[PDB]
Formats: C-alpha cells, structure tokens, sequence
C-alpha cells in the first residue's frame, strides 16, 4: 500500500503532506505515528504542491519525522444490510454493542442524491404516536417533517424515547385491513452525554423496541466530524430500507443544535468567513440536504417520516437555527416551560403548535371522520379558557357570565386529562373519546365548529375512562 | 475549445488551472464526470470555476473544458406542457433515464431532438430578413408556434425548406452569407431581449376576480405582489388567476420551495385544472419546479430562466402571465451565493445589490411592440414571504418600491370563511387613474364613480367598527345601522367569490358593474326611507335582498335581464316605502 | 408600545453594526495569513 511521508506542518486540527496528488478531494485517510497508534482524517483540500488533512482527533503524539498517511477510501461509504435492525453504532458506522460487524448487502455513499420532484406523491396517511396532543390536534402524516422545538431544561429525551417505543401504523383504520407493512425506527443522537446514553440504551432494551430499531449514538466528546456524519448515515439507512424493502421508517434526530454547532466549528477550522449571526453562509442548504431527503415516492410502497428535535438556544424563535428549520419543515411542536413546571408531562403547548399537512391525513378512510372539526373545536375552547383564566384574577369569578365559568372549568380539565397523560399509550380512539368527554362540558350549541350529525352521535359522554382506568 | 487541467480543488466547488483563452462567466465542464460550473475569476493563466454539484471524488490533473458561452436557454418549439428545473433541465426525461434520484452529471437537451414538427415556410429565396421577423410556422398543442429570426441576425434568404416534417435541429433556412437558421436559438438569461418600443399602461389585465379586477387592478404589463401566509388559500387564488385570466400562456416559477411543492403544483396543474375551452390547462403553461435541496446556482437562476421564456413567448406575439412562487426563497439563495464570494453584507446579511437584481427582474415586464411589428405583453405576479410576516425586511421593502399593486392575502379572513381572503384595507394599486379611459369606453361612462363610491362605503364601515365592538350592533343609530348592513351586503355579495362554483368562478367587468350599481341604488333608496321614518327592520326583511345577493350565480347571458328586472324591483319596493 | 419598539430597533441596529465591523476584520486577517504564507511560500 502506497504510504505518504513528507508531512510539513502540524497545527491544531490540520496537517499538510507533500507529493500527494493521488488523494481525491474528500477522501478518508489514516495517520500512523511513531508509536503505531492509528488515527483518522479527511482530505479537505488538495493541490499540486500539498494536501490538507483534517484530523478528527487530538494530535498529541505526532512529529514531522515518523508520521505517515495512507488512503482507506476515496469517498465515505456505508455498508448497509437488512440485519442492522437491532444494532447500535457509534456515528461513523462501527458497532458498539459488543456484537460482530455486519456483512453488507452493498456499500452506499452516505451523501445521497436529491429526490426528483416528479417522482414524489402527496402524503396521504397518518402515524399513531400514542400521544393525544400530537395525534388529535397535530397529526403526523407519513412523509412529513415535523420538528419539536424544545427549551433548555425541558424533557425532550423522554418525549423522544416515548415516541420511539410507542409509534405504529394503523392499517385497520384504512381499507388495508391487515398488518403486512413493516415499521422501523432509526434513531440518531448527536453530541449526547454519558448520562443520556445510559438512559437511551436502558429505554430501548427494557421493552423490546430495540428489535425493530437502528441506533447511531454519538457522544459529546467524540470528534466533531463524526457528529457531522451521523445524520447522513442515519438517513442513508432509512432511504435504503424504505425504498428497497417497502419499510415505513421513522427517523429521529435528537439535537440539531449540536449539529449546527459542530458545523460552525468545522467551517471556522477551514478558514471560511461566516454569515449572519456567526453561522456559516451555507447553513440553509446544508439543513435542507438533511431534511429534504424524506417523503413518499410514486410507485413505491415505503415511506420516510422525520422528526428533528432541537432546543431553541435562548427560547428565541428568531435564532437562525429554529428560523431556518421553520423555513424548511412543515410545522412544529412546541414544548412549554410553564406546563412543565406545573407538573404536566408531556408538556406540549397546543396553542403555538401546528401541523401543516394535517388536513390531508385525517377524515373517513384515514381516521374517524369527526377528527378535523373536533380538533378545531378543542383549539377554540382552549383559547377562550386561557383568556378567561387571565381575566378572572382581576374580576373575580362571581362577576363572570355562565359560559365563562364553563370555559374556565373546561380549560382546567383539558390540561389535566388531555395533555397530562403520563406514560400511557393512548390509541387514536381513546384520544377522541377523551376529547369528546371534555367537549361535553361546554353546552351543546356552543360547539359552533362541529356539524350537527357528530354532535348527535358522540356528545353526552362524561369523564369515565381516564379515572375508571389507568 | 479552450481546455486545461485541474490545479487545485480548494473544496466546495472551487477549481483552477491554465486556460488563457477562457472568458468570464462562461459555462465549463469539470473533471471526467463532466460536472458543470461557471467561471468567476481569471488570473494570469489560471481560471476559477464554481461547480454546481459536489466535487467529492475529484483529483488534480483531470481535464477542464470551457463551452465558450454563458448561461443560456433554448428557445424553440417543444417547451409547452413541460416541467423544467432552475436551469432548463427536463425533469420527466431525467426521471425516465435515471430513476427516482438525480445522479450527478446527467446530460439531457431541453428540446426533444427526435420529435418531428410540421414545418410551413413563410419566406422565399431573395427575401431580406432582420432580427425578430417571422420565418415559418409549427402547430403545437393547439396554436401556431411561429419561428423567429434570432434578434442579432440579419441577412438575405438563399433557400427555404419545403413544407414537409422535420426535427428541431434541421436547418430550415440558409441565409446567403452561409449562416443556417434552425427551428430554435439560444439566449443568455441575463440579457433582456430587445424590442422596438414600450407602450403605456392603458389596458387592463383581467383576472376574473371581482375584487382584484375592480378595487385593485393591474395593467397589461404591470406587476403585483402577494404575501404567502399559511391557510390564506394562496394556491387556489393562483390557480384561478392562471386559468381565468386573459393571458395566452402561463409561466409558473417555483424557486426553492418546500419538499411538498408537488402537493399543489405538480399533482394539481396537470389534472385538476382545465381551461375555459378545451382539455388540460397544461397545454399552454410551462412549469419550472425547483425544490429546496437543489444546487444554489439553479435556484438563483430560476427567475431569469422563467422571465426569458416569457419574453420569448411575448416576442412571438402573445400575452403572457408569469408567477414567481416565492421570491424570498430566491433572495435567500442570492445571499448564500454572495456569502461564498466573501462580500460585505448590506442589511440583514443581504448583499448590497439585492434591489438592483430585483429591479432587473421586475423591469422586464411590460407591453411592447415586438421586433416583428406585433404587440405582446408580460405581466408578473410575484409572491413574498417574510420570516414572521414582518413587512420591514429588506426583500419586501425593495419589492414594494417597484411593483404597482399589492394584494394583501390575510389568514384572519379565511378563518371567518371569506374567500378570496384579500384584505381590502392594506391592499392598494397605482394603475387606476391611468386605466380610467378604458373603463369609461368599455364598461360604462360612470364606472369610476361607482368604484369610488363602493370604496367609500367600505371605508366608512371600517371606520365605524370600534364603536360596534364597544356596545354592539343593536345599540347604534339608524344611519349607522344602515351603513353596517350595507357594508355587510357589499362584502358578502360582491367581494366574496366562490372559485369552485361553475358560474361564480368567473365574472366579467359588466357583471361586476351591474352588481355595484344594484347595491348603490338599494342604498340610496334605503337612506331616503330611514330619513323618512321607516325602521331598518322592515328594510332588512325586504324580499329584494335575497335577489340582490343571489346575482352572483346567474350566467353571463341571463345577467342583463336579471339586472334590469332587479333594478325595476328595487324601484318598486321603494314606492311601498313612499 | 411605540417606546419599546423604538428601543428594540435601536438595539438591533447596534448589534448589526458590531457584526459588520468584526466580519470586516476577519476578512482582513484571512487575506493577511494567505499573503504572508504565500510570500514565504
């Protein structure tokens, strides 16, 4: 194997090597030093006189006399297989769960190709996450990109793990009748700590969710370039499964802010001049190359749904990261610090949340046909309840009209029975039941969004099940 | 012709080597895989190239070839019913070639080189020709596609090809000095195609929507701008404007849209739309689809490609309507391109030439006398979508200074079931005074005064709402009650329009004039009555109301009779008040 | 409300101005490192 000696420079993350015309741009190399310890590096610049290499590790043993550089691969690839389901990987594709490496059905470039616009089709069917404020009011449709806007201290890892081990597709509600479409979850974690890593492993092992999952876990002190490669490997596996084996895939990307920070550090390490607010000038197109490889294609039966989780840096929805993410994706689910400190889990605020494709995935043939109007009615009632709850502090309840006390009690029971669901796994029917039992508090005729048929059909139930059962 | 090697791959689409003959902003072929890129800086022997796709896998020593010509489009027969990307690449043939993905370095020609067209000459040997003159004819999806001399060509005919049936490449006319004219030519997308003279904005662009055509019109060759809030039904408005207007050809430009742009462009247009007269609407429109993760060069050039195609169809003698899906997503790509060249930002990061580029786009609109002596026009309707609806960003400010009309869609209206959800308070237009004569001569001698009167009623009813919020409607006087009621009647029987009703989908100018005149007459009568001593309650239950509010759904033929008899009925019910 | 909006737009102006200054400086130092690495080549 051809070895390249002739290092001329070592500083920080870079090192220059001479007489290296035969290294392709973007290639992956390895760096063997005087003690024989082998590191890894990527070629970020090549010309006639020398090549620049970014070492993704520390450089504390290197010298200009014993170091050598050798090629391992011309472009970054990933060996995929259908027997990855159940395995854990570190974020550049190496196993960390103590099992043998896999044998690939093929090797794929992790920086995949863009989808052709005339090949997609309109997303049509929904996914049951088991959480009522998401299913009923912000339904997730197969092929959508729905991000979760979290905070600094809010529990987004718990919500991620719960959605991961609860999600399913419901073929019986549609005409399909029988369960023959497979479901898979791909779980990419970026810059997590050891505490969170222990939590995730324990959660995926204690309930058998691992049997249908792939995990790409990337710790906080690992090389940053691995943090850059993690989501691309995840989405490569997802696209392969979906469009070669008809799987329905659900991809979760745990902290896109960690990704953006790594991207900024790398861009600065190559001496690029940044853009607005200090982030790279090309962050929009980068995030787009990640998010936009998701959807449903025409003539195929698989699908790729995507739920990027990110924590708004300073609770600021105008920071570049949530800003661009909102430009690209189709809605957002907004966690709230108030509901969190009030002891509610999961702390989802229905008022600033929104699913943009929801209307094309609900109704008869897809879900129960009262879904849309019940959603709108719950929204309006909760808004009125919140306003009245604010006014009753300066007026006092005795000076309120009757419908107002109705709305007050409604909003209270709403956030105590609908939102605060704990670790229960609610179907869609249980959620619609609870919604109707809550709407039954308001007087009939106040529900001016719903049509009369459904009001006759479902009104009148009272809170029975949520306290008659766990 | 010029050819070199690679000297340095500095990273993301940045190359160099010795190519002394090469010229600025030429299109080049990088590597062996043939990646395309544009030359941005010449130095000594070397030249800097900006590749479009990613360069991972390239190495130094590979060849670099320069085509010798800047970014260009192919203007000829075969573009209608077609779906292109931002640089005129046929997406359908790409798919048929390489599947559901777009592999890098794929090569396809915009015009199908194999299809045969039925040529029909219109010159004979010895004829002098200049730039822009007609040359022949080809039938295409139901209209004669003329064949035009390129705008910079001049000579005398030597020979013409007989009627027959040829391909696009066949040289159908050979000029004397030796140059051959094919069925198509090419044009740099960054140069405005020349014309004789620009005419004035004195003829209206008819949309078929009452509010846009009456309260805020645009002239032939004018420009408007609409914002893009969610839930306001922008797509339905755009489709109605596409299918009902008096434009012969439609060009739709979707630049940098969300992944789900098909859901309302590529699955809707081909089927869910039919013209007034025939089959598919797609037989007279050119789509330019461009999602978010396409290369930035394509997303930035999409606007210019679209406007050049529209200028072609105008120079041919039609009247074109061009719509930009989101110019904010285009300004984003512009900012990114600028940041790669390390320029100083002006405000909010945007380069200091944002306004110049925006004007260089919008100023190609207009009605002209073509080089061939015909008349044609291009009307632009471009959408702007700020971050959180703030009209103070630099893109919106730069736009509003050069457009002629602002149609303010608003979600709060579609929340209360008002369609189309155009806010009549924030909207405006600047073409009304210039358009008045055409109105007097083609609609009615008093049309402008009725339009101002309706505007004034709406203005008063708006300036009255706060006192209605404070106490409620029943607590007001008789005159204030009357103006509230007549304002509701206006904005529920004249402004509002149902795009799916097979009769209310369209409306003429005379139909709208009739409705306005009906309402003004009714209001004059009612004012006289309540001044006389009738209560507003006898008035609200008058039977003439359910006919003045039903006048939308009557056909365009049965409307003159309906109108005259409804006017007589309005006269009658007043006598019972007298 | 007008007073708060005034304060906000003022703060935003100052922040953008500082950002512009420091990007100017960054461009300068990059040009410098390239020049003085090439002159030593």
């Amino acid at each position: 194997k051809k070895e390249y000696t002739g290092i001329t420079y070592i500083s920080g993350p870079l090192l220059f090597v001479e007489n290296a015309k035969d290294l392709a741009y973007g290639a992956i190399v390895d760096i063997k030093d005087g003690t024989g310890r082998v590191r890894g590096g990527q070629v970020i610049e090549v010309s006639e006189e020398y090549a620049v290499i970014q070492v993704f590790e520390e450089t504390t043993g290197l010298d200009l006399a014993t170091t050598s550089v050798s090629l391992v691969e011309d472009v970054a690839r990933l060996g995929v297989s259908k027997e990855m389901l159940g395995r854990r990987f570190n974020g550049i594709g190496k196993p960390i769960d103590g099992l043998p490496p896999i044998t690939p059905e093929k090797r794929l470039p992790i920086t995949g190709l863009p989808l052709n616009p005339v090949a997609r089709r309109k997303p049509e069917q929904f996914i049951q996450t088991g959480i009522s404020t998401i299913d009923v009011m912000n339904t997730l449709v197969r092929g959508q990109k729905l991000p979760i806007f979290s905070g600094s201290g809010l529990p987004a890892n718990e919500i991620a793990a719960q959605i991961a081990r609860q999600a399913t597709v419901r073929p019986d509600l549609s005409g399909e009748g029988e369960k023959e479409e497979p479901f898979a979850v791909v779980f990419a974690a970026m810059g997590i700590t050891q505490r969170e890593l222990s939590y995730f492993i324990q959660e995926f092992e204690r309930t058998g969710a691992l049997s249908r999952s792939v995990l790409f876990l990337n710790k906080a002190d690992d090389p940053t370039i691995e943090r850059i490669l993690t989501p691309r490997m995840a989405l490569t596996v997802a696209e392969y499964l979906a469009f070669e084996h008809d799987y329905h895939v659900l991809v979760i990307l745990t902290d896109m802010t960690n990704y953006c920070e790594a991207l900024r550090e790398i861009g600065a390490a190559r001496e690029e001049i940044p853009g607005r607010r200090g982030y790279p000038g090309y962050m929009y197109t980068d995030l787009a190359t990640i998010y936009e490889r998701a959807g449903v294609v025409e003539g195929k039966k698989g699908s790729v749904t995507q739920i990027p989780i990110l924590s708004m840096p300073d609770d600021d929805r105008t920071h570049p990261i949530p800003d661009l993410t909102g430009y690209i994706t189709e809605g957002q689910i907004q966690l709230s610090r108030e509901l969190h400190r009030k002891g509610i889990y999961p702390p989802i605020d229905p008022l600033p949340s929104l699913s943009r494709l929801m209307n094309n995935g609900v109704g008869k043939g897809k879900t129960r046909e009262d879904h849309k109007q019940v959603s709108d009615q719950l929204y309006s009632a909760y808004a009125n309840g919140v306003d009245i709850r604010k006014l009753v502090a300066i007026i006092g309840e005795d000076a309120l009209t009757e419908n107002d006390r109705r709305y007050l009690q409604f909003a209270d029971a709403f956030e105590r029975f609908f939102i605060n669901q704990g670790q229960q796994n609610r179907s869609i029917e249980e959620s619609l039941q609870i919604a109707w039992a809550l709407l039954s508090m308001l007087p009939q005729g106040e529900l001016k969004r719903i049509s009369k048929d459904h009001i006759g059909k479902y009104y009148g139930q009272k809170l029975e099940e949520i306290w008659g059962a766990p | 012709m010029i050819q070199g090697v690679i000297q340095k791959i500095a990273g993301p689409a940045v190359i160099a080597k010795g190519m002394l003959g090469a010229r600025m902003y030429d299109i080049c072929k990088v590597g062996e895989e043939g990646l395309v890129g544009e030359i941005i800086r010449l130095d000594g022997d070397t030249a800097f190239v900006q590749v479009y796709e990613d360069t991972s896998g390239l190495k130094v020593g590979e060849p670099v070839v320069s085509t010798g010509l800047p970014l260009a489009v192919e203007l000829g027969p075969g573009m209608l019913n077609g779906i292109y990307d931002g640089i005129q690449r046929p997406l359908e043939r790409i798919r048929e070639k390489t599947g559901i993905y777009i592999t890098r370095g794929v090569v396809v020609h915009a015009l199908d080189r194999e299809k045969k067209w039925a040529w029909t000459p219109m010159v004979k040997p010895g004829d002098e020709v200049r730039g822009g003159m007609v040359l022949g004819t080809v039938p295409e999806f139901g209209f004669t596609h003329k064949i035009l001399v390129p705008p910079d060509v001049r000579g005398r005919v030597k020979e013409v090809k007989p009627a027959g049936e040829y391909t696009v490449e066949e040289p159908v006319v050979v000029l004397e000095d030796g140059t051959e004219l094919k069925m198509y030519h090419t044009w740099p997308v960054r140069r405005a195609r020349p014309v004789q003279r620009k005419l004035d904005p004195n003829t209206p662009f008819l949309t078929g929507m009452r509010i846009l055509d009456v309260l805020f019109p645009v002239a032939m060759g004018g420009t408007a701008a609409i914002p893009g809030p969610f839930g306001a039904g922008k797509s339905v408005t755009q489709q109605s404007l596409a299918k009902w207007s008096n434009a012969d050809v439609v060009v739709y430009v979707g630049c940098g849209e969300r992944g789900n742009e098909m859901t309302d462009v590529l699955v809707e247009f081909p089927e869910l739309t039919d013209p007034k007269t025939g089959g598919p609407l797609m037989h007279r429109t050119v789509l330019i689809a461009n999602t978010s993760n396409m290369p930035v060069a394509a997303r930035e050039a999409s606007i210019y490609v679209g406007v050049t195609i529209a200028e072609y169809f105008r120079d041919q003698g039609f009247s074109v309507a061009l719509m930009a899906d989101s110019t904010s997503r285009w300004a984003e790509a512009l900012r990114e391109i600028s940041s790669r060249l390390e320029e100083m930002p002006a405000e909010e990061g945007y380069p200091p030439y944002l306004a110049a580029r925006l004007a260089a786009f919008y100023e190609r609109a207009g009605k002209v006398i073509t080089l061939g002596g015909e008349e044609g026009a291009v009307t632009i309707v471009g959408a702007v979508s700020p971050p959180g609806g703030d009209m103070s960003e630099p893109v919106t400010q730069s736009t509003l200074r050069i457009v002629g009309a602002f149609w303010r869609l608003d979600a709060s209206l579609a929340f209360r079931r008002h369609f189309p959800a155009i806010n009549w308070n924030g909207s405006y237009s600047l073409f009304t005074s210039a358009l008045d004569p055409w109105y007097r001569e083609n609609v009615a001698e008093d049309y402008p005064e009725l339009r101002d009167a309706i505007s004034e009623l709406l203005q008063r009813e708006a300036g009255l709402q706060e006192i209605v919020q404070l106490v409620g409607p029943d607590a007001l006087q008789d005159a204030e009650r009357l103006v509230i009621e007549v304002g509701r009647i206006i904005r529920e029987d004249f402004l509002q329009q149902n795009a799916y009703h097979e009769v209310d989908a369209y409306c003429s100018m005379k139909k709208a004039y009739g409705i306005m005149k009906m309402i003004l007459a009714f209001y004059k009568e009612a004012e006289a009555a309540i001044k006389r001593g009738v209560s507003i309650d006898e008035i609200l239950q008058l039977p003439v109301l359910e006919r003045i509010g039903r006048a939308r759904y009557v056909s365009e033929e049965e409307f003159p009779a309906y109108f005259e008899e409804a006017m007589k009925e309005i006269q009658g019910a007043f006598k019972a008040l007298a | 409300i007008p007073g708060i909006r005034a304060q906000i737009r003022f703060i935003q102006q100052v922040l953008e101005q500082r950002e512009r200054e420091d990007t100017f400086r960054l461009k300068r130092i990059k040009g410098k490192i390239e020049a003085r690495e090439a002159e030593e080549e």
